[PDB]
């Protein structure tokens, strides 16, 4: 490497940070972040995008003139995700999807589409590869969300051996479907939850610590060929997590049993819209899929960050949900011990 | 910068001609209209001595009755040249400043028909040039006049 | 003699520091219905605790003058906080929450920059 | 008369330079300069301790009648002990004359509020404390009035870079306008125009 | 211009061009200077 | 001299109080305010067709830069730095160097036109006539980017309306 | 100024004045937008002798 | 060899311009206008 | 006159291109080079060397008050061409 | 005869009505909020083109920001252009809402609108023209034209 973009400036909107990113699926929840944290140090960040212009225009504040670059692509169209990673020194792999559409499937999203970037990135010659699974992928499991994406990981370290995947779970934030969510069960009255939301336990994280641990796999060269896994700090169970949730929203909470099969049934008259569907078959079992605890795989505290409590940035994501202006505090939820 | 180009006096003469009317046309609706003059008189009234010791200046002035116009007391340019009129309120409130700035707008009419009929030949800017920029033409032939345009510009 | 000047409110530190005292008691207890006013996202323990580090930079002071005017000026940014003039934004503009930290070791600025 | 020159005027010269020494006499405890500009401008400098005596004086007094404060305005001169050079400028409708009153102060020297002499210093001594970082005694209500709350900082000080500390943007992290230290695209450039040779002898310094 | 018609260059645009914003053929700006520092490149071969 | 624009003291006879309460009660002065209306109903407005009519404008008129050429195809400018000099709003970055057969030529012209304040200046203190502001005022973008000009768009601004500058600076060269 | 005289009537009589005379539109009044070329003239200070600048 | 030429006013200056206020004073008195108003209710009573 | 260099970008006339491991050519992705084909080295080298019969001569760019400043130009050195130092045109004494 | 044709006339009929019935809120900041008027005023009547003068937040479609944005006003700007439903567009008119301008490297002047909220168009000068600015919404109207929000959701 013997231009190797050096950095110039203090880290700021106007400064250079040398790192020329193309961060594919940067339209959603997660892109957002990533690529708000990559202009706001001065990257060179490449946007590839599918959807309409005039959904990529939250994405144009997030840098300095020229320093965000949006171009098109197809998920099956090898030559224009060339032409989007030719140029870059690092590759991000953010595209997903909780649902399956007539065109594309969880297949296609996660095993043919993450591969084919992987290829074409290798043979383009990007240095850096960061691929986005989830913590309970597994080629095992009832989700075919997560059955897909235990396929597509392994091709992505077989296709690209130096990539770094990190395997979050659960997600909160502000645009995130996992608190909001929960909060957005009261329009069918009661709160229904397999078993009565016992047996399940979970560990969400926040937004900023993935945000965060993505930007440093990016920097730190102790990240190359590695497999990062993104847990909180804190596991509660799925009855706990809803009930605070709902005492955040501060709304009638009335909980009810349900079996299982009996959710599945009612979840897939719920995917039959053509738009965005409430929930799915699949959805409902990501949510009552107990978080594995995979010791041996490092976490976002060998990258340098440190997990943020739930309870910190719980009123953050359910603010809005809340009637009442001010509203005039929650117990804690009740958290699964180290032990 | 530059002097008025050949056709412009004709133009504002033929706008200046038509503007009283228009002025006419703004009273038809205002100035006798008694919703307006419910939401104008009687509104803000200033006295003469807080006026002048608010800072007040111009209309906020002439409103309340001071008799005071720079143009008149402190003239400048050729505004000493000109025959105009300086429109004085008694009530002090919104509505009598209405009345002065529409007033003023034709005495203004009036001003700009004596500077038609008044405008001197001669050059527009000072003939001194250290202080400002030679005309192009000598800048292209005259090297003192080049020296002061770099100057003056730098 | 020179060293002879006018006050401005207090004419020695023991004067000039129960003005302070006092500007502290007018803090603390804002900062809770700061926090509610606002709909901040930041619990009352460091809210205070933000208030308790800005008058401690301010501690070496032991110039009457200065003091009064550090006084004169906190007094005016708690009147537009209560007053609410400021913005959530203005608020949360103690807290610097998206500078990134900026190590101070001499290594980590080796890196980085020629800064010293 | 030469077309090109500015013509003078000795009646108006005479009659302030005449004033001048009418005010010097009457306030001797506070007056310590007077000067008459060579485009008959009155500049009276006193002592900050006097703001009020005078400015009470000439709108006062019969022969003064300076009852319309037309700007009141601060200079920063760094090389002075006293950095800070406070103006008010005086219009007298009765006798349709002006007259200009200096005085001075520093970073930490209280001037007392001329608010009770003319209302219409009310908002332009917030103006001097907000840019300039003056402290105006007895004020009925001092603070920014031109400047961002919170704004750190007294713009106008020769000491205070042009483009400031902080600048602000909208950070889609936090959905809140947040502040940042100042880093710029294009660096102002500095021009040194200033030409190496006098151009006017009449001001002169000593050596 | 069927009247006084334009002085004829062979530099001026004989196919105008309208307002190509949100085309390919949109106007990208670059810096038009080359490279003020050239690099030291290290001998291609070895020593010892 | 002055006017008293409202001191006139109304009359108090039998015949005017009548007619103010006449006017009161019948509204006849806000009659007199609908006809006003209803005269501009049947005037001709004075709105112009845009695009396909265009507003007046005159040979002065300062709006899209260029730079111009020689009747020869050389550059009139010769890196001067002049209009950089007294731009008032600093939107202008210019660099040189000895071309290949040893011409005053630029090799970088930047003109940033978001913070141009389209004063003239820079065309008033060129002395070669070398960059101008032509008639067009046309040019909106999408991007903030491309409103930042280099060397190669203005050149083609002023390739592509020579025709148009020329014929303004003939119409307008012997007053400036 | 096409308006037929009827509606000239109309406009005239509701308004209370003769609209026709006044219009504020323009025709052909106005000055030709292409003029004959000028000669300024030149300042006092054009003078090739008893004009030295000290002087003035 | 042509002499100066400047945008000045025509030898003998410009036709005059009206500036003073202009409305005119139109319609019935106050008698009349009552008049005609009782005339129509009696009228309109019958 | 383009000379486009191997990676297919056209070379401006202040010989400006970007090398090939640069990442600066992502933002002609989709859009273009504004390059202005018009090269003022070539076209003014493409002039005629006008003859003269004075050993000095003036140039003010044609147009007169439209041209440039007027200078005047020494043609006693037979090795070489007599250049204007604004526009570029040359002159050339006749035989002295 | 596909879906695809369907789905792209039933696009084109969304595209022409918001194109057609655009309402902005000017946000009347500096000088070029006079040059905004006068597209209202009768010679070039935006209203012509269904754009009408002034709306409120809530009902409008558009918003145009003329003028120099501060330091004190961002904040404001911001919380307009969130309670603005959507779809919304922003045109950015003169020199200091697309760059600074005049005032670039003032230390209370946002160097540019488009670091606060995400700008459609911009619209040069200083003052853009009222005619410049006309442009600048009929320019507008063609981005919408060539909206495919219908086209990219039959292909997901
Ligand atoms: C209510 C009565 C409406 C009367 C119709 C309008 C009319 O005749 O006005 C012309 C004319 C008055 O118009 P004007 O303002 O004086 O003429 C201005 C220009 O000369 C006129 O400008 P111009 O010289 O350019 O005239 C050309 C114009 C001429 O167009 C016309 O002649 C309009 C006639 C419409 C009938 O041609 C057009 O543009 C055709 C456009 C047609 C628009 C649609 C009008 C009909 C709509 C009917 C409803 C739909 C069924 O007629 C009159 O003298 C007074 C009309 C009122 C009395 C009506 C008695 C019957
Ligand atoms: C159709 C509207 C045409 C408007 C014509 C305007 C006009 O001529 O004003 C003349 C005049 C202007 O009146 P004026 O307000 O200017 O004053 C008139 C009185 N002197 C003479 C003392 C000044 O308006 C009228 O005369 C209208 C008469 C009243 C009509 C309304 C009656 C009440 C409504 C009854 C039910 C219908
Ligand atoms: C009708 C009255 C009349 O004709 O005027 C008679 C007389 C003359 O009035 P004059 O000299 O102008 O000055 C007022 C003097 N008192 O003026 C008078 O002497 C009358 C003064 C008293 C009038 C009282 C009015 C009370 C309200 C009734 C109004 C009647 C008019 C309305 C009807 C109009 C006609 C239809
Ligand atoms: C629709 C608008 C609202 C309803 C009114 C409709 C009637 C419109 C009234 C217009 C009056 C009018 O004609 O104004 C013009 C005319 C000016 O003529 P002139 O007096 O000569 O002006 C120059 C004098 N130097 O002025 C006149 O000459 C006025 C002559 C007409 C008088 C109208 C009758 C008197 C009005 C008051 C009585 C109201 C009750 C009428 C009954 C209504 C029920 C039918
Ligand atoms: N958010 C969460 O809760 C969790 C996320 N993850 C992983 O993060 C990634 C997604 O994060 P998230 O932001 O929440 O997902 P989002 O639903 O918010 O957005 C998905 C992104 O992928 C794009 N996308 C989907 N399908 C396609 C397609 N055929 N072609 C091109 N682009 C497509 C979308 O583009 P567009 O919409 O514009 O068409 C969009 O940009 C996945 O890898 C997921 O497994 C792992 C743990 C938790
Ligand atoms: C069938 C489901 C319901 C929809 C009904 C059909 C009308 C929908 C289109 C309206 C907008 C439109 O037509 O726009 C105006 C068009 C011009 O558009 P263009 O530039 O040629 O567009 C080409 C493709 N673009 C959009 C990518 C540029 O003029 C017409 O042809 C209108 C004439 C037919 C009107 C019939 C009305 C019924
Ligand atoms: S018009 Fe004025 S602001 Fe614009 S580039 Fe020229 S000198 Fe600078
Ligand atoms: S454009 Fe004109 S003023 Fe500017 S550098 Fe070139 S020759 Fe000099
Ligand atoms: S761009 Fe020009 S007209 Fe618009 S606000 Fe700024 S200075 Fe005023
Ligand atoms: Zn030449």
């Amino acid at each position: 490497l013997h231009h190797a973009v050096i950095p110039h400036g203090k880290g700021g909107r106007s400064s250079v940070s040398g790192i020329v990113a193309t961060v594919f699926g940067a339209t959603g929840f997660l892109g957002r972040y990533v690529v708000n944290h990559l202009g706001r140090m001065g990257s060179q960040v490449i946007v590839p995008h599918r959807c309409e212009p005039y959904d990529t225009m939250h994405l144009r504040p997030m840098g300095d003139l020229g320093q965000i670059i949006f171009m098109d692509w197809n998920g099956r169209d090898k030559d224009s995700i060339r032409r989007a990673v030719e140029h870059s020194s690092v590759v991000i792999n953010l595209v997903g999807r909780e649902w399956e559409t007539q065109n594309f499937d969880f297949e296609d999203v996660f095993v043919k589409i993450p591969q084919a970037i992987a290829q074409v990135s290798k043979e383009a010659g990007v240095e850096k590869f960061i691929h986005i699974s989830h913590l309970n992928a597994d080629i095992k499991s009832s989700s075919k969300y997560l059955r897909s994406k235990a396929v597509g990981e392994k091709e992505v370290r077989e296709t690209f051996p130096e990539a770094t995947i990190i395997k979050p779970a659960e997600i909160f934030g502000r645009e995130d479907r996992f608190l909001n969510y929960f909060a957005n069960i009261r329009w069918f009255g009661g709160v229904p939850l397999i078993s009565l939301g016992k047996k399940t336990v979970k560990q969400p994280v926040y937004i900023v610590d993935v945000t965060k641990g993505i930007i440093n796999a990016i920097k730190d060269p102790d990240a190359r060929g590695k497999t990062f896994a993104f847990v909180g700090p804190s596991r509660y169970l799925l009855f706990d997590l809803v009930q605070y949730v709902f005492a955040v929203a501060h709304r009638p909470f009335l909980p009810y049993p349900l079996p299982h099969f009996a959710y599945r049934w009612i979840g897939r008259l719920f995917e039959i819209s053509p738009f965005e569907p409430w929930t799915t078959r699949d959805k409902v079992e990501r949510i009552h899929t107990t978080d594995k605890i995979l010791p041996h795989l490092p976490g976002l505290e060998d990258l340098g960050v440190e997990a943020t409590p739930l309870e910190l940035k719980a009123i953050e994501v359910l603010r809005r949900h809340r009637t009442y202006r001010w509203l005039s505090d929650v117990q804690p939820a009740k958290t699964i011990p180290t032990s | 910068h530059q002097d008025l180009p050949l056709g412009l006096m004709d133009d504002i003469y033929e706008f200046s001609k038509n503007f009283s009317l228009r002025i006419d046309e703004l009273e038809e609706m205002l100035t006798n209209n008694r919703i307006w003059r419910n939401r104008t008189v009687d509104i803000g009234i200033v006295t003469a001595e807080d006026a002048l010791n608010y800072g007040f200046s111009g209309v906020m002035l002439r409103g309340s009755g001071i008799q005071w116009d720079l143009r008149k007391t402190q003239p400048y340019d050729v505004y000493d040249q000109v025959e105009f009129d300086v429109p004085i309120g008694s009530r002090g409130d919104c509505y009598d400043r209405y009345l002065c700035r529409v007033e003023e707008m034709r005495q203004s009419i009036r001003i700009i028909s004596q500077c038609l009929n008044k405008m001197p030949p001669g050059e527009i800017k000072v003939d001194d040039a250290k202080v400002s920029p030679p005309k192009r033409a000598e800048m292209k032939t005259s090297m003192e006049s080049l020296i002061h345009h770099f100057k003056l510009y730098t | 003699a020179s060293t002879s000047v006018k006050p401005i409110f207090s004419r020695d530190m023991n004067e000039a520091k129960r003005r302070v005292r006092e500007l502290y008691r007018a803090w603390y207890r804002e900062v809770p219905n700061t926090v509610h006013l606002f709909q901040l996202d930041i619990s009352v323990k460091q809210g205070r605790d933000k208030v308790r580090e800005m008058f401690k930079k301010n501690a070496h002071i032991t110039d009457p003058r200065v003091v009064d005017l550090l006084v004169i000026k906190g007094k005016m940014e708690l009147e537009e906080t209560i007053k609410v003039w400021k913005q959530r934004t203005h608020v949360m503009r103690f807290f610097h929450e998206t500078e990134a930290p900026r190590p101070k070791d001499f290594l980590s600025k080796f890196y980085v920059g020629h800064d010293p | 008369t030469r077309p090109t020159v500015r013509p003078r005027n000795d009646v108006a010269h005479k009659q302030l330079s005449a004033f001048g020494e009418y005010v010097a006499e009457i306030l001797p405890k506070y007056v310590q300069q007077v000067q008459v500009s060579c485009f008959n401008e009155l500049e009276i400098c006193i002592h900050p301790d006097g703001v009020i005596p005078v400015l009470t004086f000439l709108r006062d007094h019969s022969n003064a009648q300076f009852k319309s404060l037309a700007d009141l305005t601060a200079v920063d001169i760094p090389t002075r002990q006293n950095r800070f050079e406070i103006v008010y400028n005086l219009l007298s409708l009765r006798f349709n004359s002006r007259i200009r009153v200096k005085t001075y102060t520093d970073e930490l020297t209280p001037i007392e509020s001329s608010v009770p002499v003319y209302k219409a210093a009310n908002w332009y001594e917030r103006e001097i404390w907000d840019m300039f970082g003056v402290f105006f005694a007895n004020h009925p209500d001092l603070r920014r009035i031109l400047t961002d709350y919170g704004f750190e900082g007294h713009p106008f000080r020769k000491d205070f870079p042009l483009s400031g500390y902080v600048e602000l943007r909208y950070d889609d992290e936090v959905k809140r306008v947040v502040a940042e230290p100042v880093e710029l695209a294009q660096e102002f450039r500095k021009f040194d125009l200033n030409s190496p040779w006098e151009a006017f002898p009449a001001y002169r310094q000593p050596p | 211009p069927t009247v006084k018609p334009p002085t004829a260059r062979k530099f001026i645009w004989t196919n105008h061009k309208f307002n190509l914003s949100g085309t390919p053929q949109q106007y990208v700006p670059y810096s038009t200077t080359r490279k003020k520092i050239q690099e030291w490149v290290p001998p291609s071969t070895p020593y010892k | 001299t002055y006017k008293y624009v409202n001191l006139r003291e109304p009359s108090m006879d039998m015949k005017s109080v009548t007619d103010r309460a006449a006017q009161t009660l019948l509204w006849t002065e806000l009659i007199r305010g609908l006809g006003m209306t209803l005269s501009y109903l049947f005037r001709e407005p004075a709105t112009i067709n845009y695009p396909f009519e265009k507003g007046p404008l005159s040979p002065r008129f300062r709006g899209e830069h260029a730079l111009r050429r020689y009747p020869s195809g050389e550059e009139r400018c010769i890196a001067c730095k002049l209009c950089e000099a007294v731009c008032p709003a600093q939107a202008i970055t210019i660099e040189a160097e000895p071309r290949a057969d040893g011409s005053r030529r630029t090799t970088r012209y930047d003109i940033d036109m978001t913070k141009c304040i389209y004063c003239g200046f820079c065309q008033e203190a060129c002395p070669v006539d070398a960059i101008v502001e032509g008639p067009n005022f046309e040019f909106s973008t999408e991007t903030h980017e491309e409103l930042l000009y280099n060397k190669e768009k203005l050149l083609n601004n002023g390739d592509k309306w020579e025709a148009e500058i020329a014929a303004n600076i003939q119409a307008d060269y012997l007053y400036r | 100024a096409s308006a037929t005289r009827f509606i000239q009537w109309l406009r005239n009589w509701a308004s209370g004045r003769d609209l026709q005379a006044k219009l504020q539109l323009r025709y052909q009044e106005i000055s030709k937008r292409t003029q004959p070329p000028p000669k300024l003239p030149v300042g006092p200070s054009h003078k090739l002798s008893n004009n030295y600048y000290c002087t003035r | 060899a042509s002499k100066v030429k400047q945008d000045m006013p025509p030898v003998g200056g410009y036709g005059p311009i009206d500036y003073k206020r202009n409305l005119p004073r139109r319609g019935l008195s106050g008698y009349s206008m009552f008049a005609v108003g009782i005339g129509a209710l009696l009228f309109g009573y019958w | 006159g383009v000379r486009t260099s191997p990676t297919g970008e056209k070379v401006t006339h202040t010989g400006q291109v970007y090398d090939d491991g640069d990442y600066r050519k992502v933002r002609f992705v989709g859009r273009q080079k504004e390059v202005n084909e018009n090269f003022a080295i070539d076209l003014i080298a493409e002039q005629p060397v006008s003859q003269v019969g004075s050993r000095v001569i003036s140039c003010d760019g044609g147009g007169g008050a439209l041209g440039h400043p007027r200078v005047y130009i020494n043609l006693d050195k037979e090795t070489k061409t007599g250049t204007c130092g604004y526009c570029g045109l040359q002159f050339r004494q006749q035989h002295h | 005869s596909r879906g695809e044709y369907v789905v792209a006339k039933l696009d084109d009929l969304i595209n022409w009505a918001r194109r057609s019935s655009l309402w902005p809120m000017t946000f009347g900041l500096a000088c070029c909020a006079v040059e905004m008027m006068h597209m209202a005023a009768p010679r070039y009547d935006m209203d012509r083109f269904g754009v009408v003068f002034r709306a409120s937040p809530r009902q409008s479609d558009v918003m145009i920001v003329a003028g120099t944005l501060t330091n004190k006003m961002a904040p404001a700007l911001r919380k307009v252009y969130d309670q603005m439903p959507e779809p919304r567009y922003v045109v950015s008119m003169g020199s200091c809402a697309n760059g600074g301008g005049y005032y670039h490297y003032s230390y209370s002047v946002v160097r540019g609108c488009d670091r606060i909220v995400p700008v459609d168009i911009y619209v040069p000068g200083c003052p853009p023209t009222a005619e410049a600015l006309l442009y600048g919404i009929l320019q507008l109207q063609k981005k919408i034209k060539r909206e495919k929000r219908l086209r990219i959701w039959y292909r997901r």
